[PDB]
């Protein structure tokens, strides 16, 4: 989280937390209630977001649901939907944590070898994440929607 | 290491679960305790040397430890003991900020007791100095953060002992 | 008059960090520390 | 092709360094046979303690397939 | 034993400061390692 | 390196002056344009590889540079040029965020002209690719930060040329 | 400033700025005009805070103005008051910058060596700074007083 | 390490003996199967990623290991497991080419059991995966080198177990 | 000592002693009886140097025995006298040793942190050792006194 | 051996064997029976070759079997002959291996300090090895003579 | 480096000559002044920080060097300049003891000039400070070692200028 | 480590005692034998390789150790054995010069027994060789330093055994 990042940066120089690294903690604790509300709101609409994002992803890239596609078949599409649910959970984790830090260890480092050895389209996963971002921003206020879209764009660059 | 938020996130990720109200109240508690920790941390930063100058007086110096044949004898050993004392103070501050003794276990207690046994350092004297800083910090910070500060010094003392 | 930057930089001490590895301190910090080793030894000034 | 598994405790008795220095003092590490001589001798030139060693990789018979 | 190397710019060796500042962070690596495909240097332009 | 705030503070430190109305006006001028810089930076970070792809396709590739005997010929040189492109993009993002060209002056432009002259890199092609990523950046970021992102790309192109 | 500390980490890790860095920059930039108004009062009370700080410092320890003291003599006392004014100026710089980069690079690195060469009591200088903190906090609203007290606290901690 | 030729040479050099008819017979026995080892190694090198993919599909994935709470859970742990499997494949190919499990003992099995115990790695699942890779390799290589490939996979599985 | 440091570079270079190292050790063993007589005279007289050095130091800087001073208390001045006794002993040890390494590993390296923690005037301690040097050389012959003063002003230099 | 060298390089670069390494392995396995025949011939003629090499060595350098010679006397000469037999065994080992790795680990590294401690002439040992090579090539076909002479010249260079 | 004795020894070894009357005369001339060099070196070592402080007071501080815009200004530059003065004093002591400016040329003068030009250090102010420190050292040492101590300081000043 | 002088100094510094008559007598006893120690060390340094050569000829070579199956067989292992012999000789010379086995304990015997156990080196053969150079050194040095030289070789043999 932001606290972990600041503590790591301070410990690396063997000093105490400067004032420049305390106002950020104050801002983080101030925005914590809004971040928790955003994460709970995203968690309430988890199934609708996943289904709608999957529909948009399939419309945009029908090749994946084609015979030569990684997600060809009912169970292969269910696995894609479960992966989208995993990434939505990771996004809500990042939003509550305030820093993206856990998401790196959870699902972006090694994700290239994930989808390479599973032969899955990483750009298709990116499009699915973008559809999830659209569905999420459709159910939030402007500042909450922008705050969630920051982490969604972070994932879209992270599997890039 | 891991703070309260990261610990909760990791514990829920290990089940693969979205966050619920039970973890939400725990996060709310830390968000309520945020300002007092920040206010208490700066005070320790300002009075770090002053805090050390009293715990050493009340626990270590003016004794057989500081005399010839003592472990704290000679300028090198005295400087090393005070530097260790500052290490304990700073990492207790980090633990009190992060709301978890994970960093204390990861960065201080790991191998410290075996190194101290190899070097002849008095574990009882170190625990006494840690408790002295705990008393001083509890006096300085006030009722608001005294217990929260004290629990990590107790954690360090229990880990060493 | 000469400012702070007119001396021996002000950027060379900020730009230098000390990485230990901290054996039980998370894959992200471990990867950053390892990437620093590559950037020092085998220049790789993009750092990766 | 031979890697010792050594463990030492090096006490710093010249500077009283102010930053970290825990892993630098107490560490267990694999060292190749070619450099273990200089590593051990540096350890004892610094007032260190060679607590334990191990052969780990190579065979104790040696004299073929060893000096690779 | 346990920290990654970094740029230093030492002071003590009487000229090592300027030598270090010149060798690193003042002069980069020329002479690409491979000797297979030399650049003929006659096409600096990408007009189209 | 320095940003706008540190630049004004240092500029008054060299004169030995307390900060006055003009300095605070410069500071508030930096503060008012804050959010556009981060939104440009976040969009740029999310669209980095697309920017490099579009810049290469519309400024370098499909030419004699990629054909044999050219600079960008061979996979090694192509990877080197794309890495340099990404480097320039990232440091221009840093300069845009900081509101100062000093980061580019120290960590990018220093010795690059002579090194490229020694290695045979096409400076005109480099400037064309820089302008290409500047165009794609102005397109992506929108009206909020397109001009601000454009100034530092122009700075890099001018420093190289 | 906050920008320098948020950019040096990104340059060290060779990556674009993380969302925690972005929204910490948003706390910083949003607090900008308030930071300016906080620093303006201290500049208004420049030569008025230093005089009261000197009296409290000399009341707490008068031995520095004693014949064996480092500040004995009218010009020696004037030099000490000028140093206190220097540190007040650095505190205003740090408050407007939002971090401690200017304060650190101007007046805390090598300060121990230089004051040891001059044989001046660093613990005395710390109390002199703390008197300035009290005088400054007497002239500000509570939240702004705490905000400036963070930087005075950092100076006191780094001085010792 | 050591191959069959080096093993015969060291077993004779320890006795200070010139090579005799028995050592010549062992050398001829190794020489008679050189080409089949080469072709099997070439096939394995050409199909390394495919063998790992089908071995993972048959033994590891679609189970609790890839779910939360599983050792294989998360992309980092998954890539660690598959990189270990590729290590097993490459070192099995080395052992098959050299005609000796000395390299397998020296660079793979030494401490791997204790490492997996400390990390929580499922030894049974790893044995199942390496056995699946052995089956796939035996299918790919053909009759000429099936047993020669399978003996070193069984050696690795026995060392792990 | 001499043999220690020479053996240090000898073992660093992995070689036997050079002729210069050998004749240097020869001169060292040649000067041994004079060194022993030096240290013997000082240890014999050891107490008068202690008390006269304390008196001279307090005369030069009475602020240490002023109310705001580090040496109020009979037991608190006893600590300063015991420190002087310690440093006189270390001077005798260095005199017999033939350089200064036992002195450094006993009371030089880390001594700055030592006295900075206690907030004791380091120049005042150096003044005390210097005043000790004069009353020490007062009880020695012409050539004995210079040899003792070499180690005494070594301690004076090392304290600053 | 060639297999050992190829496997070592492949493991060091963390890759499968190169086509050149595969081709050299194929060539070595093709030449294996010829190498076995050459080694068998040399092993069968081991004693006469050693005797003749000793004879030429003694004719070339009578000083070694002179009073100021290392091999002066019957048992000092027998030790030299046994050393020549050892070198013949290692030469056969290298010829059957296809490279010099066993040869090295067995007698070439440390041999300089070996004959320095024993005060034995390394150039004289090289000359004995050369006369040994002449005797060995006297009993082989031209291609096999060249193949053995490559290892013999390797030994001659190693004693240098 | 080399002293007078080593310089004469090398100057005779380059001709392959045994020591003659002239070499013995030079050696005797150096030997006759050995004691004064040791006394001056001990006095300088004892008064090292005091000499630096008075040199700074007479030559550097209370000027534009110590105000905003001076090279001496700011704590880091102050510490650097005093460390430079300490280096000059130590190497001047080495030169006086060795009776040869070869150590000054090898370990002090090379690189220092253009290093100061690149850094912006005022060479004239440094030379003036070195001369004032020379005056203080000559005052402390006495007539016996005054000129012999002064000559190496003039060597340093001439090498800088 | 420590010599006789430093050992007495530390033994009194630990007790907080000045040098009394007994310490002066011990120091005088060490001082009276200084020249003979220097002579013995010079003789051993001048005759280093002859001592190791004769010790090897008397205790190690012409046995099963130098033949196949021996630990000292092969040029590399023989080099290791004689290098160890030379190190034992030089450290014994240092111990005899310093009048204390502290250097032998800190820089010779620390972990050497377990290292030889791990490597397979013969402890009894090494002890016999060490006694061999002990005999040779006792023969060379003469009555003056024979016992003092021999005591540290006995110390090395006792520590190894
Ligand atoms: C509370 C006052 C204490 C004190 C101070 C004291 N200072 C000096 C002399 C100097 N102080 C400075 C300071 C600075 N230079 C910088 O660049 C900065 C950072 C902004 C500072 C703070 C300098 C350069 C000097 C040297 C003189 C000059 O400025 O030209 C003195 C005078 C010492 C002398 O020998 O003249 C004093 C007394 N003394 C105390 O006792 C107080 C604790
Ligand atoms: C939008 C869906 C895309 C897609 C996906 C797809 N995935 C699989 C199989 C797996 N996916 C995972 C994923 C994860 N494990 C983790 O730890 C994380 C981080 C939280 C993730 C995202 C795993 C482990 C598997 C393996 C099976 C299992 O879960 O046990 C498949 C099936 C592939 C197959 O060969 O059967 C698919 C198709 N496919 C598309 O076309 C979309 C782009
Ligand atoms: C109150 C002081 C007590 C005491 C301590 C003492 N410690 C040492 C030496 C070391 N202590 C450490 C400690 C740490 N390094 C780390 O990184 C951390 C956590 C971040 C810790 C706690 C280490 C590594 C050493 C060894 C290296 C060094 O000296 O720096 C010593 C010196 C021992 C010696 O002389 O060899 C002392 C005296 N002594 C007391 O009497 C107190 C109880
Ligand atoms: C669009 C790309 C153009 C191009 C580039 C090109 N560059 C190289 C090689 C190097 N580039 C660098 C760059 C830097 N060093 C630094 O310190 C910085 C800033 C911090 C930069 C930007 C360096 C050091 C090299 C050489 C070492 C290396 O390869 O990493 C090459 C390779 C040339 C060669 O093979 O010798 C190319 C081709 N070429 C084009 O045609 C484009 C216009
Ligand atoms: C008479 C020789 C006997 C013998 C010895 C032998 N020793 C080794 C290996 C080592 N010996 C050392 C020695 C030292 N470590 C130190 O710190 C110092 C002083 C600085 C010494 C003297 C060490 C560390 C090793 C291991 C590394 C190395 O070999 O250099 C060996 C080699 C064992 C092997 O082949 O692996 C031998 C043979 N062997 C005999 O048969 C004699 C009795
Ligand atoms: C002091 C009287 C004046 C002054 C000096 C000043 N110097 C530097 C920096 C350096 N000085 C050195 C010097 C040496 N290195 C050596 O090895 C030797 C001989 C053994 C010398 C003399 C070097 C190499 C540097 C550069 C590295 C460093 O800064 O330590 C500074 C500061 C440089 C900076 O801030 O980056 C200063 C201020 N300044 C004055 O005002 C005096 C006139
Ligand atoms: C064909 C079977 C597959 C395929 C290929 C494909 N390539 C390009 C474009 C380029 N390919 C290269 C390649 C090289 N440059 C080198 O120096 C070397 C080493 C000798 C290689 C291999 C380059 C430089 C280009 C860019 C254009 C240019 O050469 O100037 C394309 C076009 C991509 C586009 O966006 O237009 C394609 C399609 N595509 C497939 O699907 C096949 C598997
Ligand atoms: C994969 C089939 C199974 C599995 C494995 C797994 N391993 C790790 C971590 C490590 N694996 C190693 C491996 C080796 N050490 C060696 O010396 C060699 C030979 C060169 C090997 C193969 C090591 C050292 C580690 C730790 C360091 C590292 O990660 O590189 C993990 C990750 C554990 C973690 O998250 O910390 C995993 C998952 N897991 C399964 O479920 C499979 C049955
Ligand atoms: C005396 C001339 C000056 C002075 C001294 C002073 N010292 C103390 C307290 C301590 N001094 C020491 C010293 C040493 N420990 C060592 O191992 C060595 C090396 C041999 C030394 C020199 C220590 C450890 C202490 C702490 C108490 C103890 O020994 O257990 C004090 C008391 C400080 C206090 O706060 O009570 C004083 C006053 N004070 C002056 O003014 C003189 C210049
Ligand atoms: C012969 C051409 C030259 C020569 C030789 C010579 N050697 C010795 C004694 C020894 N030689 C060895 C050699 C080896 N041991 C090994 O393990 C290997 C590797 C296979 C070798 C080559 C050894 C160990 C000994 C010691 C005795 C023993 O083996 O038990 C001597 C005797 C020296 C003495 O002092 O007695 C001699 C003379 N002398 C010549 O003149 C030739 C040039």
């Amino acid at each position: 989280s932001v606290l972990t990042k600041a503590i790591v940066n301070a410990d690396a120089e063997a000093r105490y937390l400067s004032p420049g690294e305390l106002d950020r903690i104050k801002s983080f604790v101030a925005s914590g209630e809004r971040r928790l509300r955003i994460a709970q709101t995203l968690t309430e609409a988890r199934e609708r977001i996943v289904k709608q994002a999957g529909d948009q992803l399939f419309q945009i890239r029908p090749d994946v649901v084609s015979p030569g596609g990684n997600a060809y078949g009912e169970k292969m599409t269910a696995l894609c939907l479960r992966d989208l649910d995993y990434y939505l959970r990771l996004v809500t984790y990042g939003i509550v944590a305030g820093d993206v830090t856990p998401i790196e260890e959870i699902g972006i480092i090694g994700v290239k070898e994930m989808y390479n050895s599973l032969q899955t389209p990483i750009p298709a996963v990116a499009e699915g994440v973008r559809a999830m971002k659209n569905v999420a921003t459709s159910l939030l206020s402007g500042d909450d929607a922008a705050e969630a879209g920051f982490y969604f764009d972070y994932l879209v660059g992270a599997m890039q | 290491m891991q703070d309260a938020i990261t610990a909760v996130i990791n514990n829920y990720d290990v089940q693969g679960k979205y966050l619920d109200g039970a973890a939400l109240d725990k996060l709310k508690a830390y968000f309520t305790t945020g300002a007092v920790r920040v206010r208490a941390a700066a005070v320790i930063s300002s009075n770090a040397t002053t805090i050390i100058k009293e715990a050493a007086a009340k626990a270590l110096i003016y004794s057989d430890l500081t005399r010839p044949g003592g472990n704290m004898y000679t300028t090198r050993r005295y400087a090393a003991c005070i530097r260790d004392m500052d290490y304990f103070l700073r990492y207790a501050t980090y633990a009190m900020l992060a709301g978890d003794p994970s960093i204390l276990d990861e960065r201080v207690l790991n191998g410290l007791k075996e190194t101290y046994n190899s070097l002849g350092v008095p574990i009882a004297a170190t625990v006494g100095g840690i408790q002295a800083m705990k008393e001083v910090v509890g006096g300085l910070v006030g009722p608001d953060a005294a217990k929260e500060a004290s629990i990590y010094f107790d954690y360090l003392s229990s880990g060493l002992s | 008059g000469q400012s702070v930057e007119v001396g021996v930089g002000t950027l060379r001490r900020q730009l230098e960090h000390i990485y230990r590895i901290a054996p039980d301190a998370t894959r992200s910090e471990k990867d950053v520390a390892i990437n620093a080793i590559y950037r020092q030894v085998l220049d790789v000034f993009a750092g990766i | 092709s031979r890697y010792f598994k050594v463990t030492a405790c090096i006490p710093s008795l010249k500077r009283v360094r102010t930053g970290r220095e825990l892993q630098n003092t107490f560490f267990t590490k694999l060292v190749p046979y070619e450099n273990w001589f200089t590593e051990q001798q540096r350890i004892q030139k610094a007032g260190g303690k060679v607590l334990s060693v191990k052969l780990f990789t190579g065979v104790q018979g040696a004299n073929t397939g060893v000096g690779a | 034993e346990d920290i990654v190397p970094y740029r230093r710019y030492p002071t003590l060796p009487a000229g090592n400061y300027r030598a270090s500042v010149r060798v690193n962070d003042e002069e980069l690596i020329s002479q690409s390692w491979s000797s297979l495909s030399p650049t003929y240097t006659g096409y600096q332009y990408v007009t189209r």
